[PDB]
């Protein structure tokens, strides 16, 4: 076998990753937004 | 003053110093033309029941009315109630002012007005 690797002979088959050489491009998932509040918790405020 | 992430945005002297509480310092950072900045100050001093509503700011800025006692008229107007000639406030004739144009050099002492 061939999947596994020994130190001692320094033997460790060389592979490109299977997505590298063939793309599949299926977009990506943002059905829902995705939003930076900030640190307070309310921005702009005023006085009352 | 509010709306804090107004330091970020361009500003207008109306936007700062007219429609709401300001500093000197956006005063100054807005004018920097310090002759017009003392102006502007004189304004808002004068104005100091003047700071609303707006409208009533910017009349105070046109200044062709008299604020309480009158610091801030600049008009045209240089005859006494009762049409005598008014005396140049820096001049000494014929009364030598001890209130006159380097006493009271803010108030833009012009000709006779
Ligand atoms: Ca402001
Ligand atoms: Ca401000
Ligand atoms: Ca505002
Ligand atoms: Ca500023
Ligand atoms: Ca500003
Ligand atoms: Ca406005």
């Amino acid at each position: 076998d061939r999947t596994r690797y020994f130190s001692m002979w320094n033997q460790a088959v060389d592979s490109y990753d299977p997505d590298v050489r063939i793309i599949e491009n299926h977009g990506t998932e943002d059905e829902l937004p995705n939003y930076c509040f900030p640190l307070g918790g309310i921005g702009i405020t005023d006085t009352f | 003053a509010n709306t804090f992430l107004e330091e970020v945005r361009k500003g207008n002297l109306e936007r700062e110093c007219v429609e709401e509480t300001c500093s000197y310092e956006e005063a100054f950072e807005a004018l920097e033309s310090s002759t017009a900045t003392d102006v502007f100050w004189a304004k808002y001093t004068a104005c100091e029941t003047a700071r609303t509503p707006r409208d009533k700011l910017a009349a105070c800025l046109e200044g062709n009315c008299a604020e309480g006692l009158g610091t801030n008229y600049r008009g045209h107007v240089n005859i006494t109630r009762s049409g005598i000639e008014c005396q140049l406030w820096r001049s000494r004739y014929p009364h030598k002012p001890e209130i006159n144009s380097t006493t009271h050099p803010g108030a833009d002492l012009q000709e006779n007005f």
